[PDB]
RNA sequence: CGCAAGGCUGAAAAAUUGACGGAAGGGCACCACCAGGGGUGGAGCCUGCG
């Protein structure tokens, strides 16, 4: 994207929040939309119990994913200026 | 500490505070919202009471109990309003546990599980399961002892084994409010701890419940014992040899 | 409404509906008549005249 | 994967035993001893079938 | 009665959740394989 | 007084047949699953067709 | 008799199945009912749709044989349970109805 | 219980404001002075029917006499399926009896915008004996074709999007003995649940009226009386403007129970007039009267008569949808929108509308001149359960 | 009658959607082959 | 995405080969005759079917 490493987004809806299995790719992805550019795009959340911190709406750091569903390019980095992985860890609280 | 189902929690939600009791549960794998008993640590789980309705994606706090004298970190849980409505679905686990009574090579016959033969005539043809993983069907309620019946299994079960159906039933949380109006003063349900410790009745503990180490020894089997007309039907270059 | 195509059709002449279309004659139906009078109780009755040399009522 | 789960993800459910009310009866027998009495079982009818055969 | 209503509602709602997921995920792959094609052709032309 | 005293047999989780009352099912209202195909009924629309 | 030839028999009687008449035959006929007795016809030679015992009546009383339909018994049944029980299946956990005193 | 009002005027719009605002209503003295038939009406007490079927939660009571209710409302759940039906995409039936003189969008309107604000989506399908998806002469309702194309495009203005809306027809019935009766089912589906509906505006004027399209339709009557139809409102119509294009529709007859019958024997026409600025139409509708038999083409001219007086009197809406989009103007969010109404346009029903909001707790209306500006503030309500996922 | 309209307006207005109001052999190597 | 997807309309034939029989003569049958045997049906119990 963009010429940066690192794009905001927001948010829109939390697809495949209904799948059955707990660690399904489908269950990790969550489309946000782009603030710098406009368009919707989708991006990993990196763990199925660390998707309850990502809500509705919320400004949302992503970044490349270099390593089920092979193309989604992005994963969520940081949530509302708090590292994702930090909310995982439970060494601090989202502001909202 | 953990925070129980049923017991009650002031909630910071809106401008009102207000001490109500929820019902926690989870979301079993996305299937049927299974009501647990504590709170997971570490974990999101759904909670579910009685009070205000609010616009949903409104965050809230949620205290025990609003004293000076807790020694440590008042707030207890958080979160935010994932939606409203009235009549939930809440669903819990229960187990009718019974034992076999006669067992054959697959149908057995189980005792201890039901009380008459209309209650087994509304269970007919229910999914019943033994503890080993054998499943089986309840097949037909049995005359002469009342209360008994006969399940088709998968393979033969043991005398050992507890034979398990798993039913769910719906729990509905309590609608009770109480309004934390401080400046005026108003009554603070306790919890289940201050309750017992005040009115001195120990917490229920089964001793079938908690759990044991388990002395398993060596699984020997038998040989293998041929009958009489086959180990003498059989040609001479199969034949038995035993001296 | 008695037709060459060897059948009468009975209309409402509220909206012009069909009410059952009745193969009724072995050929090709001359004529039909209804008898003026609902002071027997029957004014809803019509006759019919065909090339099959029958009259129906 | 395996550095996405904490030491609470990782940690292990106990197995009940059998109620002390029905100890006399044995062991309470649960997949691991129900797979090696099904393992045992076809075994000794596998060579019993070939047994018929011949 | 039971039985029957319980299997007729199982087996609809097993196959309505089967289809649109199938099509979520076919969605999904589709418009992110067909971005980062696109990102790959536009790189690999640098 | 509720929440000290003994949970009722549907909210225990493990319910022998010492526990409960006598017909004591047929006043709840559960879910559990079934097993295997039931055999369809004849009826009059099944032999029309 | 066999229940073909019966129905033969009986098809024959209700001039349904005869042969091919004449015009002069069809003259005969409009010079000189047959649904009311093939329905009849139709009843009696499909017994199976209702329950009937062979023996006939156990003692005779003389005072002046069907009994029974599953079919349409298991239909009926069948359609009192979809609006009872599937009804109340599907309104599981429904709160508040509307309450008509009149 | 709490609040209160009187009349049986603008009924359903009372029980739907006070659904979607959540306020408990007490509604006195429906019929004081009919001795023959006082209390509730059956399309009434059949809309009652389908409001606590679609709700969750709402306790309606009706009177010993029929002429007091009072209703607390509940959530507009849809059709879940754990509460409402089986399957998330079953649809759930309403059947309305026989004796119903209403038509069809009667039923409609308040269920269209009252949709759009529910929890799962909506599903439901009108069957039963009285279910005339025409006009009536009744209260002058519209008809299905007039309802679709004339009044869902403005939820696609709010941003409710009509790409989700499914309303069909699967019979179509008119009235058939005397006023009661019908027949033809349908079935109409929201699939699009929004948060809160956008602020619109449609303040500039909209001037060229670029072309007219239409639907007349026979319902058990040949299939040269929408031709003849066709012709007249095309001979009206032609002096002013060169493109009206009218579909013909056609359907055999819909049999009810007493053996059944078939009812619903007539044919109407419904005309739109599209503007070329906005989401602006006009519409009129016109249905032969059920026992009457009156000519195709006094109906072709009546209804082309209407549709020029509506395009003579309206500012940018209708009085036949004017409730609706101020309604859904007033659920919109905390801002002001601004609709351009005539000043012919002004009806009692809407001014009812404007006592029934000021009732209720809404803001009143600022209204000034340009046709006037009438201006709405939202409140800013919404939807209350939806899963913020 | 000139009402016949379309089919493309038929799809429009007769539908179950409402309409929204936000639209407006050469040569010898081939031949061989 | 395009076609399918426009209502003289409104529920309940074929035959030179076909339709139905009759009379005569055969074959078979514990759903026939013949010779016997055995149930059920009388009292009580109860699955099941209505």
């Amino acid at each position: 994207f963009g010429g940066s490493s690192h794009a905001k987004g927001i948010v829109l809806e939390k697809v495949g929040v209904e799948a059955k299995q707990p660690n399904s790719a489908i269950r990790k992805c969550v489309r946000v939309q782009l603030i710098k550019n406009g368009k919707k795009v989708t991006a990993f959340v990196p763990n199925d119990g660390c998707l309850n911190f990502v809500d509705e709406n919320d400004e949302v750091l992503l970044a490349g994913f270099g390593r089920d569903i092979p193309g989604v390019r992005f994963k969520v980095v940081k949530v509302s200026g708090v590292g994702l992985l930090a909310l995982w860890k439970e060494k601090k609280e989202k502001p909202r | 500490k953990i925070l129980k189902t049923g017991d009650p929690l002031i909630f910071s939600l809106g401008w009102r505070r207000f001490q109500t009791l929820p019902i926690y549960s989870i979301w079993d794998n996305r299937t049927r919202n299974r009501m647990l008993k504590y709170t997971p640590e570490h974990m999101h789980c759904f909670g579910t009471f009685w009070g205000p309705l609010i616009a949903p994606n409104t965050s809230f706090c949620c205290f025990q109990s609003f004293s000076a004298s807790n020694p440590g970190f008042r707030i207890a849980a958080t979160g935010t309003v994932l939606s409203v409505d009235e009549s939930t679905e809440i669903v819990k686990k229960l187990k009718l546990v019974g034992t076999p009574w006669k067992i054959f090579k697959n149908t057995a016959f189980i005792k201890d599980m039901f009380n008459s033969s209309l209650e087994i005539a509304k269970f007919e043809g229910a999914a019943i399961r033994t503890v080993s993983g054998i499943r089986g069907q309840i097949k037909r309620a049995l005359s002469k002892p009342e209360g008994y019946f006969r399940a088709t299994f998968e393979d033969k079960i043991l005398l050992s084994d507890i034979v398990i159906l798993k039913a769910w039933y719906p729990v509905k949380p309590k609608q009770f409010y109480n309004p934390a109006t401080n400046l005026i003063g108003w009554q603070s349900m306790r919890l289940t701890g201050e309750i017992r410790r005040a009115e001195n009745i120990p917490t229920p503990q089964n001793p079938n419940s908690t759990y044991r180490k388990i002395e398993r020894p060596e699984r020997h089997f038998n040989p293998l014992r041929v009958p009489k007309n086959l180990a003498a039907e059989l040609p001479f270059k199969s034949q038995i040899v035993q001296t | 409404t008695s037709s060459a195509d060897k059948n009468i059709r009975i209309w409402g002449l509220d909206f012009g509906d069909c009410h059952k279309a009745l193969f009724g004659h072995q050929d090709s139906i001359l004529q039909v008549a209804f008898i003026p009078h609902n002071s027997d109780g029957n004014g809803h009755y019509f006759f019919s005249a065909s090339k099959d040399r029958t009259i129906k009522y | 994967m395996s550095s996405l789960r904490h030491a609470i993800q990782r940690r292990a459910h106990k197995e009940r035993a059998q109620p002390l009310e029905r100890q006399r009866l044995g062991i309470l027998e649960k997949k691991k001893d129900y797979r090696l009495r099904a393992r045992d079982y076809k075994k000794k009818q596998a060579v019993l079938k070939s047994l018929r055969q011949k | 009665f039971i039985r029957r209503e319980q299997l007729r509602i199982k087996k609809e709602k097993d196959e309505a959740y089967e289809k649109k997921f199938k099509r979520i995920i076919a969605e999904i792959q589709n418009e992110e394989g067909r971005a980062a094609n696109e990102y790959a052709r536009e790189k690999a032309a640098r | 007084a509720e929440l000290v005293a003994k949970r009722a047999w549907t909210l225990a989780g493990e319910a022998t047949a010492a526990d409960r009352p006598v017909n004591s099912l047929l006043g709840e209202d559960m879910e559990f699953d079934h097993v295997g195909k039931p055999v369809p009924v004849v009826t009059e629309e099944v032999s029309e067709s | 008799g066999s229940q073909l030839k019966r129905l033969k028999a009986s098809l024959r009687e209700q001039g349904l199945i005869g042969p091919q008449k004449s015009k002069k035959q069809k003259r005969q006929n409009a010079n000189d009912q047959k649904a009311e007795a093939l329905k009849s016809i139709r009843e009696q030679f499909n017994p199976f749709q209702f329950k009937t015992n062979a023996r006939g009546p156990k003692f005779e009383v003389t005072t002046n044989v069907i009994k029974g339909r599953p079919e349409l018994s298991r239909a009926r049944s069948e359609e009192k349970r979809r609006q009872t029980i599937l009804v109340e299946m599907q309104r599981r956990n429904k709160v508040g109805g509307i309450i008509d005193r009149r | 219980e709490f609040l209160r009002f009187t009349g049986h005027r603008a009924f359903t719009q009372r029980l739907v404001l006070a659904t979607l605002y959540g306020r408990p209503i007490h509604i006195s003295k429906i019929r004081s002075s009919s001795a023959t038939n006082p209390g509730l009406a059956p399309h009434e007490i059949s809309f009652l029917r389908l409001l606590e079927s679609v709700t969750n939660g709402s306790i309606i009571d009706v009177s010993y006499s029929g002429t007091t209710i009072t209703y607390q409302p509940g959530l507009i759940t849809g059709t879940v399926p754990g509460m409402n039906a089986s399957l998330s995409s079953d649809a759930i039936e309403h059947v309305i009896p026989a004796t119903n003189t209403r038509g069809i969008t009667y039923f409609l309107i308040p269920l269209a915008l009252l949709a759009p604000f529910s929890k799962a989506h909506l599903n439901v399908r009108f069957t039963g004996p009285g279910v005339i998806t025409s006009a009536t002469h009744g209260a002058r309702d519209l008809s299905i074709d007039t309802f679709r194309t004339a009044v869902l495009p403005l939820y696609g203005l709010f941003g409710i999007p009509p790409a989700r809306i499914e309303l069909r027809v699967l019979q179509r019935s008119c009235a058939g003995p005397g006023g009661k009766g019908g027949g033809g089912i349908v079935e109409m589906r929201f699939a699009s649940q929004v948060r809160l509906p956008k602020t619109l505006h449609l303040n500039r004027r909209p001037g060229k009226v670029r072309r007219i399209r239409g639907v007349a339709y026979c319902t058990g009557v040949a299939a040269s009386h929408n031709n003849r139809m066709i012709t007249a409102a095309r001979g009206v119509l032609n002096q002013l403007v060169s493109d009206v294009h009218i579909a013909a529709q056609y359907d055999p007859a819909p049999l009810v129970a007493e053996q059944k019958k078939k009812t619903g024997i007539g044919f109407g026409l419904s005309l739109v007039a599209e503007t070329s600025a906005e989401g602006v139409i006009y519409a009129a509708d016109e249905v032969a009267p059920p026992e009457g038999g009156v000519v195709p083409e006094d109906i072709g001219e009546k209804c082309a008569y209407q549709l020029l007086d509506v395009i003579a009197q309206g500012g940018c809406v209708m009085a036949a949808s004017a409730p609706t989009v101020l309604t859904l103007m007033a659920m919109g969010s905390e801002d002001v929108g601004r609709l351009r109404l005539g000043r012919r346009v002004v009806s009692p029903e809407l001014l009812e509308l404007a006592r029934d909001l000021k009732a209720f707790g809404a803001a009143s209306w600022g209204i000034r001149d340009a046709d006037l500006i009438v201006s709405v503030k939202g409140t800013g309500v919404g939807n209350v359960g939806r899963k913020v996922a | 009658a000139d009402g016949k309209m379309s089919k493309q307006e038929l799809k429009v207005y007769l539908s179950s959607r409402p309409p929204d109001p936000t639209r407006k052999p050469e040569d010898s190597a081939e031949l061989l082959a």
